[PDB]
């Protein structure tokens, strides 16, 4: 509700919570070079 | 969204539609950041040059949607607005600097598989992800082309953040530290952009550290849609976070 | 064009 709000924010019920990936999120992750 | 694709069901559960009561039309996108607060672009509500000045009684927010035009019975939730807060220094006279607004819902919305809030970035997440070349994602029900051309369901497109010098050199508009631009360059072979109807919507990124989605920007403005040598501009959410936290702390509950 | 929504939300 302002950064330090909602301990559950950003975790999608149909994806992260079930450990399923959407069709194109890998494209995002692959672009973050020098993080992982 | 231009050159995007159909979103999967539940793919952006924080996506919000700003809907005009009468006539009933799509006004802008927005995002759910908690059970009672929605974030959007100030210019979706207030823009004197075009005699635009909506009050809380002129609008409705529809949450959990997928189809652009249907009333998604038992899935979407429609909420009325209690109060609208525009940033006191939103510059509509010159360049849309600080193009941000908060909307307090009359009653908290219940979360579900289709309705869930996105996170707001903290200093380190912004520092680590807001870099040229890194891709974010934009979603919305806006036009599919600069001159339609309307999608049947929510569209999505992933776009790379562009170096500031390049953003500045693509427009005659004065860019500020409260904006960043995104899109592919003429020679990258890929394209895509937000368009009319998509403004106010979220530009999100997924943290590789904790796997959460963060809203880094708000679709703010652009010159045309998906034009070569031009880029979409976004409100820098982290730079304005103190204002956000301030409004929620004072008028929350 | 948009499907009408319930009256409840328009009052
Ligand atoms: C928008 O309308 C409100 C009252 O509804 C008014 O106070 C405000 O001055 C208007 N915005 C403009 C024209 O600057």
């Amino acid at each position: 509700t302002f950064g330090s709000g909602e301990a559950d924010c950003g975790l999608r019920p149909l994806f992260e919570k079930k450990s399923l990936e959407d069709k194109t999120e890998r494209e995002l992750l692959e672009s973050y070079i020098d993080g992982r | 969204i231009v050159e995007g694709s159909d979103a999967e069901i539940g793919m952006s559960p924080w996506q919000v539609m700003l809907f005009r009561k009468s006539p009933q039309e799509l006004l802008c996108g927005a995002s759910l950041i908690s059970d009672r607060w929605v974030l959007t672009a100030a210019h979706c509500l207030l823009y004197p040059p075009w005699d635009k000045n909506f009050t809380e009684n002129d609008l409705l927010v529809r949450i959990g949607k997928h189809s652009r035009t249907r009333y998604e019975r038992n899935i979407e939730k429609i909420s009325m607005l209690e109060k609208i807060y525009i940033h006191p220094r939103y510059n509509w006279r010159e360049n849309l600097d600080r193009d941000i607004a908060l909307m307090k819902l009359k009653k908290p919305v219940a979360f579900s598989d289709y309705i869930h809030p996105v996170c707001l970035p903290d200093r380190e997440t912004a520092a680590s992800l807001l870099q040229a070349g890194y891709k974010g994602r934009v979603t919305g029900w806006g036009n599919l082309k600069e001159t339609w051309g309307q999608p049947s369901v929510l569209q999505v497109v992933n776009l790379p953040i562009v170096e500031r010098p390049v953003c500045k050199d693509s427009t005659r508009i004065r860019i500020t530290d409260n904006m960043f631009c995104a899109g592919y360059k003429p020679d990258e072979g890929k394209r895509g952009d937000a368009c009319e109807g998509d403004s106010g919507g979220p530009f999100v990124m997924k943290s590789p550290f904790n796997n959460r989605w963060y809203q880094m920007g708000i679709v703010s403005w652009g010159e045309g849609c998906d034009r070569d040598g031009k880029y979409g501009f976004y409100t820098h959410v982290f730079r304005l976070k103190k204002w956000i936290q301030k409004v929620i702390d004072q008028f929350g509950e | 064009d948009f499907e009408e929504i319930p009256e409840e939300y328009l009052q």
